[PDB]
C-alpha cells in the first residue's frame, strides 16, 4: 500500500528533523560556554 | 474586545492629558517620556482596531 | 626537585584534559547534525525522474 | 558548573524556537521606532507645538 | 600553637559555608525560573506554520 | 492554498508599507534591504499563484 508509506516516510522525516533541532541545541550551548 | 479598545484609548487619553500638560510651560523634555510611553499603547489600539473589523 | 617536577606534569596534563573534552562534544554535535539531518534527504530526494521521492 | 550548563542549554535550547528580530527588521523596528518615536513624535511635536 | 592554628581553620571554614549557601538558593532560583517559565513556550509555540500551538 | 497566498502577499504588503516609507524623506539606502527582502516573498507568491491555477 504505497499511499500508507507516505504517512510512514513523512513520519520519519519528522522523527529525525526534530532530533536535528536537539543537536543544534548542543552546538549553540558550547558557543555560550 | 470593544471594551478593551476604549480602555486602552482612555489610558492614552489620560496620558494625552498629561502629554497635553507635559508641554505646558514649555516642558518639552518631560513630554518625550510621556509621548514615548503612549506609543506602547497606540500599537495595541491599532492591533485591536484592525482585529475588531475582522470579527464584524 | 621531584615534588616540583611532578607537579608541573599534573598542572599541564590537567589543563589538557578539559581542553579535549570541549572538542569532544563539538565533534559529536557536528556528527549528529550531519548524520541525522542528512538522512532526511535520502527520504525526500529518492531515485526518481525528478527525485520526488520516487513515489509521486 | 554543571548546573550552569543546563541553564545555558535551556535559555539557548529555545531561542531558535522564537527567533529574535533580525538586525535588519530590528534596524527597521528600531528605525521605525526611532522614526515613530521621532516621526510620530515629530508629528506630535508640530501638531501641538 | 595547635589551639591557635586549629581555630584559624574553623573561622575561615565557617565563613565559607554560609557563602556557598547563598549561591545555592540563587542558582536554584534561576534554575526554577529557566525551567518552569521555559516550559510554557513549548506549549504555546508548538510546531505550526506560524507556531500558533499547532492546534489553531 | 489560497489562504497562504494572501498571507505572503500581506507580508510583502506590510514590507511594502515600510518600503513605501523606506524612501520617505529620501532614505533610499534603507529601502534597498527592504525591497531586496520582499523579492524573497514575491517568488513564493508567483509559485503559489501559478500552482493555484493548475488546481482549478
Amino acid at each position: 500500500a504505497p499511499e500508507d508509506l507516505l504517512e510512514r516516510l513523512l513520519g520519519e522525516m519528522e522523527l529525525e528533523l526534530i532530533e536535528l533541532r536537539r543537536a543544534l541545541a548542543q552546538t549553540i550551548a558550547t558557543f555560550k560556554s | 474586545t470593544e471594551r478593551q479598545r476604549d480602555a486602552q484609548q482612555l489610558i492614552a487619553q489620560r496620558w494625552y492629558e498629561k502629554a497635553q500638560a507635559a508641554l505646558d510651560r514649555g516642558n518639552e523634555q518631560l513630554a518625550r517620556e510621556a509621548l514615548g510611553q503612549r506609543q506602547s499603547y497606540q500599537s495595541h489600539t491599532e492591533a485591536l482596531g484592525k482585529s475588531l473589523g475582522e470579527q464584524r | 626537585a621531584l615534588v616540583e617536577q611532578v607537579r608541573g606534569q599534573l598542572q599541564k596534563l590537567e589543563r589538557k584534559y578539559l581542553e579535549l573534552k570541549s572538542q569532544k562534544n563539538l565533534y559529536l554535535a557536528r556528527l549528529k547534525s550531519a548524520i541525522a539531518a542528512q538522512k532526511i534527504e535520502e527520504i525526500a530526494g529518492n531515485l526518481d525522474n525528478a527525485s520526488a521521492s520516487s513515489l509521486f | 558548573e554543571r548546573i550552569e550548563t543546563k541553564i545555558l542549554e535551556l535559555e539557548a535550547e529555545r531561542e531558535l524556537l522564537n527567533p529574535p528580530p533580525s538586525p535588519l527588521d530590528k534596524k527597521f523596528e528600531q528605525w521605525e521606532e526611532q522614526q515613530a518615536v521621532e516621526a510620530t513624535l515629530a508629528a506630535m511635536k508640530a501638531r501641538r507645538s
